[PDB]
């Protein structure tokens, strides 16, 4: 689980853009206020086996 | 669950935003598609397995 990729972003990356941000992603129409369901942490792992 | 009931949807308009915005569900997940993109798409059939 040491390897990671970004699952969500509010806009596409530009060419050779790099982004370390871990701010919560509002997937629904209802605001997240920095904290869950439809309010997702944006980095996930392949869990390689 | 051995006899799982399938609905086939055809010739109809299917909203997923009522499904993903609803607080009712203890889990919601998607594979091969973004959940935010679903409402823009069109398909020959849609299936719901229950």
């Amino acid at each position: 689980y040491n390897y990671l990729y970004r699952l969500f972003r509010k806009s596409n990356l530009k060419p050779f853009e790099r982004d370390i941000s871990t701010e919560i992603y509002q997937a629904g129409s209802t605001p997240c206020n920095g904290v869950g369901f439809n309010c997702y942490f944006p980095l996930q792992s392949y869990g390689f086996q | 669950v051995y006899a799982w009931n399938r609905k086939r949807i055809s010739n109809c308009v299917a909203d997923y935003s009522v499904l993903y915005n609803s607080a009712s569900f203890s889990t919601f997940k998607c594979y091969g598609v973004s959940p935010t993109k679903l409402n823009d798409l069109c398909f020959t059939n849609v299936y719901a397995d229950s």
